[PDB]
């Protein structure tokens, strides 16, 4: 048995082609996500092969489904693809219709719909694909982040951590991060973003990508100067830790 | 190459069968005859 | 065992093993509790935090279907969200053609068509669902003409009434609890306390606000979804009645 | 490696030593099995023994 | 469970013959060398004080049709049985001595012996019918209590692919399930139980509709 | 070379200091008895005739007589003589017997078989933490498991629990589950059997399952003692297609090798090892648990694990002056303990090349490339990219 | 000898069969070690995972290092003829 | 002679024509052929002393719960041995064999040492692969030796622990005397069927797979009653925890209710080793109770393990 | 009694089986095995064209039985065994055979399989024996062939009768890695390929130093055809290493195969010399066996 088709539900209860795609989220890239209190910031891992690769014309792993939503993904980069387009039709056909900006509740509930469909009907394999839409309402100030699985459940996660190596990074997230006091200032946010990242791609700064989404359907992607002094300060406080230790053991 | 190896092991009684016949050519006076009764094995004795 | 794989497909028991199969799927889900009462249903469920960061109060176990129909839900959220959207659906279309408040008992039944969706092709409905559901519903609500009701829909698509009803891991622990424990004569402040009694025993972590959700049908209030102030006040009386015996 | 390789070059010289106290150990035993009282049945055993009726 | 054992005990009684019993693993005695001598000792007496009938059971390895499976002693037992048939055909008309032969599966029965009219006439017990399970419950019961409000025509169109082994251990159980609550008069609410415990499975687990 | 010299002058001193007091008291042993112990060698090597058959002991008879069985062919009637008395012996015990006429000696064979001799390890591992390489929580289980009921029964009592009553270790190849194991031997202070598990394994009808058997006879006697069987993948539950001798063979012996492991009151203080490497041969009827009360899953080394087992190995290799430790293991990725191992063993080989006395980092960059040709997989960013 | 008298009686029996074969040609060196049917124990290979497979693989894997010689052979190296030309190809057997 | 040569032997100095006869033990001489004293009667005591063993201690109560399964077990083989009264008068004969099958860690084998205490009479301990002890041919004789004995005695359990050797299956294709193979499983199922009717000489057998079982053996009337047993249900299992748990220290005003919800389907075996799991988890901690924390990381490791084997994952990891 | 020990063969007297003297000698189809097939006398010069193939097994193998000191000192532990590999042909049993010449050690070859050996019964755990005799004898270079060209399926398996040869293939690995104690055990391996090759043979500790034979290069072969002509007849006006640039071989052993068909030429008319036009001749019958193996992948492909 019982994972030669969707459409089996087998006697442990489990949909396996579900189980299975969580599995093929490992491939890609790590995504971070962090809420502050004026900003969300959404930053990811970017892959290095060879220079003979480029960065100016290869797809970054951030994609803008608006002009106020954002995402990052990880999965197959074949799949997130054709996930991203038909979200990016829905949020369009949201002002279509209305006339109003999309809310990000509705744009993560739309994704997750999308792959549930696929999860449900036997005709298709779902997108294996997990991401990460970050986001600021129409009008309100309060900032969102949610996450969608392969299932197509959806849950809202003041900070999450997929891709490669997921739960090296939650761990860390988990400690350091409060929902008792968020970040105040983006500057510590996007810190705390490089901070994640640095675990998992050791070497490099040129394989962490930082993008902020800010209310007012601000959207900005920083320059590799900014992640590099970001990385350096990371780099010196932690040169300095290391020697305080060294001090304090002796010292008592 | 899978089939059962109880034909396999009794195989080798009618080689030493077929080349003994032999000796009675080019002598036409002694003659013999053979009668299959399985479709199972195929002799040897059909190849030569 | 050799003849489960299918959903046409019997099985010398004479069942259909894929609609037994996601009753199983009811039980890998966070434990739920209703209690009808005569002054209402309460509805309450638990919340598990897979990690502190999991936002509690931002995800949903308890969804309005109307202003008189709620439901509470057990089982995967992915097979939960077609399932709800037709109930919600239906009493909409319902108060459009009649004007009158959606029946419990139609309510459930329309839910309980759409399970019934199984094959690829059949005579009459006319099948487009790729398997079964793995998702049940406590429904709760209050009718005109036969008062308040709470009602099981399972994905297998029977109905059965119910005094009192739960699904998820605990239903085994809570189901055994409610049988010494339900009353002609119980109030809803009485119920109220009676739920998170019963939930705290059978949620794996401690009782807390946070990891708890009750909501009520009261004719007057209509559906009201609690907030975690109005929880807590609620936890705190039941540790105070336990302290007293 | 001078300083601790002629400690090594004793060391294989003690392997043989304690292989020496194996063989030594067997020259002499000292060993009896049954019970000592079971003396007075030897002495009858040989009579049946050395007869023929079995 | 087709009743072959039954049926040579039967067909002896009625004659009035010399019957003697032989199975393959009670044949087979001590070294191997020893065992071709008592297949002949066997038919020594049997033709003398005639009618007989010389039954051999169960025939699965010493009338194997693999040679690989390695015997030495049991393949002189194997020609030693083959003189017995020979000499059935040895006196044209054999109506003194009648051999019968049983065996679980035939595809296991060793080639030679049905070859040419060696052996004559070759004779399969299919599953009882409906007709042969309404019968089959019926006698089984007498022994025990028996009510008439038991439909045994109810009983043979459920049962499929049942044998006679089958349905006696259905009467026995009838009696368990019955004793079990008490009940000194067996109903036929009893007898319907009794498939479902005889039979693997479970058909006492509710369900959706049950 | 002072903390060298401690040791051996203690160990040579001694040592070499028993061996030639053996030598004296020897003879010494002889002088005191010349009559009062002397007695039952005379009337022993009389009564034995000196050549002795063995025979198993089939019954006893009540009348001091017994019947055996030889190992030729007919059985003999013997008398039971001699001082070994019918109490200490039993059926199923071995005898042996006198030449000319047999007769019962009396039984110093003890049910002996050259299998004992392979079952019975004399070997002594290294081995010890401090030569495992990280993996702090693997090390922490097998220790709580095996070596620590027999040496602290205490928490047990306490708490009134019956100990592990075995573990199982799987997972990757190459892993070093093996020092673990070892280790766990060299520790304890025990009875350490083994064996392979593909010595069970014959052609031969019914001797199989036997060998199987023999195993715990000798552990429960000298019990608490600890089995060691590696490689439980040679007697799993698999196929065996047709025309093969092998295919009951491989039945028996995992029958036999089920039931005695489970007991039947069991031997109660008996833990076994056991390792493997595929899972998906195995049976189900041994790893479902009474058997075996943890399962572990070993994996590859990862960032702190590699540093440690890196560790290790780098101080008992001469000269690393300008050797960082941590640039390679940063670049380093999916790899095994094994793969480690050989570096450092590769590395030292590229510094005896390149004419020099001393390691470099150049030395073990080199050898770090190779060893990464060997263990690749590259499907990953194949299928994502 | 024939390539249908090189077979498994038993498992593990086809590879024994060969080296009796070469051991013999020894022997009796000089002698001319002929196989008929080179067509069926040959080929170049399998989508296969039984043992059954093998023992037509390990004729071959003997046939290989038995032709070889480590006696340097006074016999005339082994002949062998095929009716096929496309499963016994000089790179299963090969150059020389 | 046990050389397997045969002699006519001459007389003794004291036998009788009455005391030797056919099927009596004589000793004779080992190169003249006199018979000159008698042997005493068999020659199986050297196999049947081992295999007949006095009663374990276990009971009918852990065995856990309290199941259907236990109750119809008990029917079937203690209950008329006990009492055969019921039986006759309800005009039944008892049920001669009965099967103990379901997957392995169900505690059939808990069953066994149970009904031997339960019994008062004679309880034989066969391991099927102590039947085979092939000299070729020999390890017929045992299965034949042994049935032989217990029939003697009436009121007799013989069991059997996971025949699937001797009591085997059928091969067409088999190889090295795989017919001694077939001769030794046949030898005990015709001696089962002789006897009948019997009464009272009841077999059981421990199986771990049904199919690895003969079609000739398994046919009814040799084996007429069968029991399938199961992976206890969520009541089941809280009872069991309840009887470990005594023996050990626990806190008073605990969830035991609470494991059992969090547990899923599983082998009664693993039931029992969580028990002592919690138990290797406040070892550690130095503490001198267990909480009902450290009993749901108990459950959380076995059960862990376990889904690496068969089916892994869940929903529940973000859910 | 001290001049015995258990399991030490011993000769005995009569019928009394009085103790006579002790065998040191234990007579074994082990032994038999390689009793005909003899101490072989392939050289290193005639391997010579490749020269780095004879340098990393003499580090490995030779190097650290004669000199344990170095690799006790600076690294750390007696280098690990070695398996051959490259393309067919190239020269990996013709390499065993030269090691084996110039060590000077006792081998135990130990041909193709190992169910050739029915004497005492087919080796099921007989295998072990293997470890036992060569331990003895030391230092215990062992030589195994497991070519493993056939069956690109093979991996997966975990087994019917696949089973019977992998219980012998798997007793070998755990005999080898012992417990503990070595006397300087070394396995070298030849092999077709490690992608195709029986499950768990290499994993990857056992056998962790690996060998490449590769292809020879225009430069190697003019040396290997150097060494063939000095045995036989010179080329006339030394066109030798004119003709290794013309055809480039595959092999080590394709380049042997344009001698042979050279100096066959030389046999057909009886001459006492080759010349230039007779290995030019002799390339092209080398060439027509790349040619029959593959032709239908240039039509009717794609
Ligand atoms: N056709 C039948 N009519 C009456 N009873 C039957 C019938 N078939 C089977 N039985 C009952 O089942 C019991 C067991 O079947 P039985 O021993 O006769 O099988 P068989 O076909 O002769 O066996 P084998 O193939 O093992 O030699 C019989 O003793 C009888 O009580
Ligand atoms: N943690 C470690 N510390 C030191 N050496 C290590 C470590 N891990 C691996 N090694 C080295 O690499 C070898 C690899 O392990 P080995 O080949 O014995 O396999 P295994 O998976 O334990 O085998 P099996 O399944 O046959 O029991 C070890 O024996 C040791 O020499
Ligand atoms: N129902 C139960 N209650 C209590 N403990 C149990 C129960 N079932 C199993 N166990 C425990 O698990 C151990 C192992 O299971 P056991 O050996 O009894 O299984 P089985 O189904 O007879 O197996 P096999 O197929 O290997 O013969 C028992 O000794 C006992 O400690
Ligand atoms: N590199 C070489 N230098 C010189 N002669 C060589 C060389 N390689 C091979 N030879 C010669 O060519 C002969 C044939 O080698 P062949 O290609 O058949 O070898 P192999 O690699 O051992 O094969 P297999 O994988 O089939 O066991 C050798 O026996 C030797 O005489
Ligand atoms: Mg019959
Ligand atoms: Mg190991
Ligand atoms: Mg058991
Ligand atoms: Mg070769």
């Amino acid at each position: 048995g019982y994972d030669r088709a969707l459409s089996i539900f087998s006697p442990d209860g489990h949909i396996f082609q579900v189980e299975y795609a969580l599995e093929a989220v490992k491939r890609g890239t790590c995504a971070v996500g962090v809420k502050g209190k004026n900003c969300v910031v959404l930053g990811c891992e970017r892959r290095s092969t060879l220079k003979l690769q480029d960065t100016r014309i290869t797809p970054s792993k951030v994609s803008k489904i608006d002009s106020h939503v954002v995402l990052s993904f990880s999965g197959l980069n074949a799949d997130s693809r054709i996930l991203i387009e038909k979200a990016r039709v829905e949020a369009q056909s949201h002002r279509l219709t209305l006339e109003d900006p999309v809310t990000v509740e509705y744009l993560t509930r739309y994704v997750a719909g999308v792959q549930q469909r696929y999860t449900q009907s036997g005709g298709v394999r779902p997108f294996g694909v997990s991401t990460l839409i970050a986001g600021f309402d129409p009008r309100d100030d309060e900032p969102k982040l949610y996450q969608t699985e392969p299932s197509g459940i959806y849950s809202s996660w003041s900070a999450q951590t997929i891709g490669r190596n997921s739960k090296t990074v939650r761990e860390f997230l988990e400690k350091n991060y409060d929902r008792k006091e968020p970040p105040a200032t983006v500057e510590e946010c996007v810190k705390l973003t490089v901070r994640s990242l640095l675990e998992v791609v050791q070497t490099g700064a040129k394989n962490i990508e930082i993008t902020v989404v800010k209310p007012d359907s601000d959207i900005v992607a920083l320059s590799s100067e900014e992640i590099n002094q970001y990385v350096t300060q990371i780099e010196q406080e932690k040169q300095e830790q290391q020697e305080q230790d060294k001090k304090k053991k002796s010292n008592h | 190459s899978e089939g059962t190896s109880a034909d396999r092991e009794i195989q080798r009684t009618l080689m030493e069968l077929l080349t003994q016949m032999d000796g009675f050519d080019n002598l036409g006076q002694t003659k013999i005859i053979m009668a299959t009764n399985r479709p199972d094995t195929l002799d040897p004795a059909l190849l030569r | 065992s050799e003849y489960d794989r299918g959903v046409s497909t019997f099985s010398p028991e004479g069942r259909l093993f894929q609609v037994e199969y996601s009753l199983e799927a009811i039980k890998l889900g966070s434990t739920a509790i209703g209690i009808a009462t005569k002054e209402g249903v309460v509805l309450g469920v638990e919340k598990r935090a897979t990690s502190p960061l999991l936002e509690s109060d931002s995800i949903e176990k308890i969804v309005e279907i109307d202003r008189h129909i709620g439901c509470a839900m057990s089982g995967l959220t992915a097979d939960a969200r077609s399932m709800i959207e037709h109930a919600r659906t239906a009493a909409v279309t319902h108060n459009l053609y009649y004007d009158e408040d959606i029946n419990v008992e139609s309510l459930t039944q329309s839910v309980c068509d759409l399970a019934l969706r199984f094959g690829e092709g059949a005579s009459g409905e006319e099948r487009l669902m790729s398997r079964p559901f793995g998702v049940a519903l406590l429904i709760a609500g209050h009718d005109a003409d036969d008062g308040y009701q709470l009602f099981h829909a399972e994905p297998s698509g029977t109905f059965y009434r119910y005094n009192a009803k739960a699904i998820g891991s605990g239903s085994e622990g809570a189901q055994a609890e409610l049988l010494n424990e339900w009353h002609s004569s119980l109030t809803l402040k009485e119920a109220e306390l009676l739920v998170l009694k019963i939930l705290k025993q059978v949620m794996e972590e401690k009782l807390d606000e946070n990891n708890a959700q009750l909501s009520c049908i009261t004719k007057q209030d209509g559906f009201k979804i609690y907030d975690n102030e109005k929880t807590a006040e609620l936890i705190k009386e039941l540790k105070e009645k336990e302290a007293a015996e | 490696a001078a300083p601790y390789a002629a400690k090594l070059k004793q060391t294989e010289n003690d392997l043989k030593d304690i292989e020496a106290r194996i063989k030594e150990k067997a020259g002499v035993k000292e060993s009896d099995t049954g019970l000592a009282p079971s003396h007075l049945w030897d002495i009858m055993g040989d009579r049946q023994r050395l007869g023929e009726e079995h | 469970g087709t009743g072959k054992t039954l049926l040579a005990r039967a067909c002896a009684a009625q004659t009035n013959a010399t019957f003697l019993k032989l199975a393959a693993p009670q044949l087979v005695q001590m070294y191997i060398g020893e065992g071709a001598k008592l297949v002949r000792d066997a038919f020594a007496l049997a033709k003398e004080k005639a009618p007989t009938i010389i039954f051999i059971d169960e025939l699965d390895a010493i009338g194997t049709k693999r040679f690989d499976s390695e015997k030495s002693g049991d393949r002189e037992v194997q020609r030693t049985m083959l003189e017995l048939l020979n000499q059935l055909d040895g006196f044209s008309s054999d109506d003194r001595v009648k051999v019968l032969a049983a065996t679980n599966r035939v595809d296991v029965l060793d080639p030679a012996l049905l070859r040419s009219g060696r052996l004559d006439r070759k004779i399969e017990f299919p599953l009882p019918s409906e007709d042969s399970r309404a019968q089959i419950l019926q006698i089984h019961s007498r022994k025990m209590t028996t009510d008439d409000d038991i439909n045994w025509q109810e009983l043979a169109r459920s049962t499929d692919e049942f044998n006679g082994a089958q349905l006696k251990a259905v009467t026995v159980e009838a009696g368990m399930i019955a004793l079990r609550n008490g009940q000194s008069s067996v109903k036929h609410e009893d007898f319907v139980e009794g498939i479902s415990e005889v039979q693997a499975r479970k058909s006492k687990s509710v369900s959706f509709y049950a | 070379t002072r903390c060298k010299l401690k040791l051996l002058r203690m160990e040579r001193i001694k040592d070499h200091l028993l061996l030639e007091e053996e030598f004296v008291s020897n003879s010494e042993i002889l002088k005191p008895f010349e009559k009062k112990q002397e007695e039952e060698k005379k009337q022993l090597e009389e009564i034995r005739g000196n050549p002795l058959s063995i025979g198993t002991l089939e019954e006893i008879i009540d009348d001091d007589h017994a019947i055996v069985t030889s190992p030729t062919m007919p059985d003999y009637y013997v008398s039971i003589l001699s001082f070994v008395d019918k109490e200490l012996l039993e059926p199923g015990c071995s005898v042996l017997l006198h030449h000319k006429t047999m007769s019962i000696v009396g039984v110093l064979q003890d049910d002996a078989d050259p299998m004992v001799s392979v079952m019975k390890m004399d070997k002594s591992p290294t081995e010890s933490y401090s030569d495992i390489g990280g993996l702090e929580s693997q090390i922490q289980e097998i220790k709580e498991s095996v070596e620590l009921p027999l040496t602290h029964p205490e928490l047990y009592e306490e708490m009134g629990i019956k100990p592990p009553k075995g573990v199982i270790l799987y997972g990757a190849p190459g892993t070093g589950k093996t020092l673990l194991a070892k280790a766990v031997a060299n520790q304890t202070s025990a009875t350490f059997l083994r064996i392979v598990g593909s010595e069970l394994i014959q052609k031969y009808l019914g001797d199989g399952p036997r060998l199987c058997r023999q195993i715990f006879k000798v552990a429960g006697e000298n019990a608490p003692s600890i089995v060691f069987i590696d490689e439980i993948d040679a007697i799993g539950t698999k196929r065996y297609d047709s025309n093969s001798g092998g295919e009951r063979e491989i039945q028996r012996t995992m029958l036999e090798l089920l039931n005695q492991l489970d007991g039947f009151d069991d031997r109660g203080d008996v833990k076994v090892i056991m390792a493997t490497n595929k899972i998906e041969t195995l049976d189900p009827a041994l790893i479902r648990p009474g058997r075996i009360d943890r399962k572990i899953l070993f994996e590859n080394p990862d960032l702190s694990t590699k540093k440690k087992i890196l560790g290790i190995h780098t101080s008992k290799m001469n000269l690393s002056e300008d050797v960082n430790l941590e640039t390679l293991v940063t670049t380093k990725d999916d790899l095994s303990g094994a793969d480690i191992q050989a570096m450092c063993t590769e590395a030292g080989l590229l510094a005896l090349r390149e004419r020099r006395m001393q390691v470099t980092a150049e030395d073990f960059k080199q050898a770090k490339e190779r060893v990464m040709k060997n263990k690749v997989e590259e499907n990953l960013e194949g299928l994502y990219l | 000898v024939n390539g249908s008298e090189f077979v498994h009686k038993y498992l593990g029996e086809g590879p024994r069969m060969v080296r009796d074969v070469f051991r013999l040609a020894r022997e009796n060196a000089p002698s001319i070690i002929f196989i008929d049917e080179v067509d069926s124990i040959a080929t170049k290979r399998f989508d296969a995972q039984t043992g059954s497979d093998r023992e037509v693989q390990r004729i071959l894997i003997e046939l290989l290092t038995q032709m070889d010689g480590f006696d340097q052979s006074t016999n005339v190296k082994v002949i062998m003829a095929t009716n096929r030309a496309d499963t016994l190809d000089p790179a299963l057997l090969r150059p020389g | 002679l046990k050389q397997i040569a045969k002699f006519v032997v001459g007389l003794g100095e004291r036998v009788s024509p009455t005391d030797i006869e056919e099927g009596m033990r004589v000793g004779v001489d080992r190169s003249k052929y006199n018979i000159e004293l008698p042997l005493p009667p068999r020659i199986d005591p050297s196999v049947t002393m081992m295999t007949v063993e006095e009663k374990p201690d276990v009971t009918y109560s852990d065995v856990g719960g309290c199941k259907d399964q236990i109750e119809k077990l008990r029917e079937v083989v203690e209950l008329p041995l006990l009492s055969p009264e019921r039986f006759a008068t309800l005009g039944i004969d008892p049920p001669k064999g009965i099967l103990l099958y379901g997957p392995p860690g169900t505690g059939k084998t808990l069953c066994a040492r149970a009904v031997a205490n339960r019994t008062d009479a004679t309880f034989i301990r066969v391991i099927g692969s102590e039947l085979v002890q092939k000299y070729v041919g020999e390890g017929a004789r045992m299965v034949r030796e042994l049935f032989e004995m217990a029939r003697t005695k009436k009121a007799c359990i013989i069991f059997f622990d996971e025949i699937d050797a001797v009591g085997g299956a059928r091969f067409d294709d088999g190889a090295g005397g795989d017919n001694e193979v077939q001769r030794t499983m046949l030898e005990l199922i015709t001696q089962l069927d002789g006897f009948d009717p019997r009464g009272n000489i009841k077999v059981m057998f421990a199986t771990n797979r049904p199919n690895t079982l003969d079609p000739a053996l398994l046919r009814p009337g040799r084996i007429d009653r069968k029991v399938e047993f199961s992976l206890p249900d969520l009541e089941g299992r809280a009872n069991i925890f309840r009887i470990h748990s005594k023996s050990m220290s626990v806190e008073r005003g605990i969830r035991w209710e609470l494991i059992s919800r969090l547990c899923p389907n599983s082998t009664g075996a693993e039931l029992r080793s969580v028990c002592t799991e919690a138990g290797m988890f406040a070892i550690r901690a130095r503490r001198k109770v267990a909480t009902e924390k450290d009993f749901l990381k108990a459950v959380d490791k076995v059960i862990s393990g376990y889904k690496k084997f068969s089916s892994t994952s869940r929903y529940m990891q973000y859910n | 009694v001290k001049d015995l020990k258990a399991s030490q063969r011993v000769c005995l007297r009569s019928d009394s089986y009085m103790l006579h003297k002790v065998l040191e000698n234990k007579a074994d189809p082990l032994v038999s095995l390689m009793m005909v097939e003899k101490v072989p006398d392939s050289t290193y010069d005639m391997v010579g064209g490749l020269t780095k193939q004879i340098k990393e097994i003499k580090e490995v193998i030779e190097l650290p039985v004669k000199h344990p000191e170095l690799f006790e000192s600076l690294g750390i532990a007696q280098p690990k065994g070695v398996i051959l590999y490259g393309p067919p042909g190239t020269g990996k049993t013709l390499l065993a055979r030269a090691v084996a010449h110039h060590t000077d050690c006792k081998f135990i070859r130990v041909s193709g399989a190992e169910l050739v050996q029915k004497y005492i019964g087919e080796g099921s755990r007989m295998v072990r024996e293997l470890f036992v005799m060569a331990r003895e004898h030391a230092p215990s270079i062992i030589f195994m062939d497991e070519i493993d060209s056939i069956g690109s399926t093979r991996v997966e398996g975990s087994g019917g009768g696949d089973s019977e040869v992998q219980r012998t293939m798997l007793e070998l690995l755990n005999q080898l890695d012992g417990f503990e104690t070595s006397k300087n055990i070394k396995i070298i391996m030849a092999t077709n390929r490690l992608d195709i090759l029986d499950p768990a043979l290499l994993r990857p500790g056992r056998i962790d130093r690996k060998i490449e034979f590769p292809p020879p290069s225009v430069a190697a072969r003019a040396e290997i055809l150097r060494i063939h002509s000095r045995k036989m007849n010179l080329t006339r006006g030394i066109n030798l290493r004119k003709v290794a640039e013309k055809m480039n071989g595959c092999s080590g052993a394709d380049v042997k195969g344009v001698c042979t068909e050279a100096g066959m030429y030389a046999l057909r008319e009886r001459r006492i010399h080759v010349t230039q036009e007779d290995f030019e001749l002799a390339v092209g019958k080398v060439m027509n066996k790349n040619q029959e193996t593959a032709i239908s992948v240039a039509k009717l492909f794609k």
